[PDB]
């Protein structure tokens, strides 16, 4: 039989708080040249 | 059981108040059953009002039939003994007599034990007013937001 159920939510805040937190600092990768290697060995791979 | 009729219940009910009994000698006056089963059918019409009141499954004689006498009251097994208990106390008056307090007792427990499964059946609980949600966890899956279905 049918019952009341709220949906008194507690946790959808924090959720929503972490997840603007997480796309406020966007992460991409960057390439570096290695060691030894020519100055601008990664110029044209970071293009890409 | 042997108390079949209202008759029966009458003489069970004499008995107890001992005044028609072979424990007395007495017999019983033939016009000391009419009027205890015109009291019997009053009390049982009181009782039972118009299917209100206390149920018992009591069959009420009509017009048609010509004697109200010997015929089956009905009862079922755990209500005779109230049934007849309440009869004579209800009774004792036409003689000038008054019930014993055991006879009192075992009148009132009985009335009590008569409506006490009734009492238990009619103590239902209202549905749910007009005005309340049914919440998000019962309307996430049909939207039935403002719904109690009649199911118990």
């Amino acid at each position: 039989t049918l019952q009341y159920r709220g949906q008194f939510d507690v946790v959808r805040p924090v959720v929503r708080k972490l997840v603007s937190e997480m796309r406020q600092n966007p992460i991409d990768v960057l390439y570096r040249p290695k060691d030894g290697a020519r100055p601008d060995a990664a110029d044209v791979l970071m293009g890409m | 059981m042997q108390i079949k009729t209202k008759g029966d219940l009458v003489r069970a009910a004499l008995r107890k108040l001992g005044v028609a009994s072979d424990a007395t000698l007495t017999d019983v006056e033939p016009q000391s059953m009419q009027d205890a089963v015109d009291d019997l059918e009053a009390m049982m019409a009181e009782w039972y009002q118009d299917g209100k009141g206390i149920i018992t499954g009591y069959v009420f004689s009509d017009d048609e039939n010509p004697p109200a006498e010997g015929d089956d009251h009905g009862l079922r097994s755990s209500a005779v003994s109230a049934v007849f208990h309440n009869l004579a106390c209800r009774i004792a008056p036409d003689y000038a007599l008054e019930a014993t307090a055991k006879i009192i007792a075992t009148a009132k427990y009985g009335k009590e034990l008569l409506y006490k499964q009734t009492a238990i059946s009619r103590a239902k609980r209202a549905p749910y007013p007009s005005r309340m949600p049914t919440g998000s966890g019962n309307s996430f899956a049909n939207l039935n937001e403002w719904h109690y279905f009649p199911g118990e």
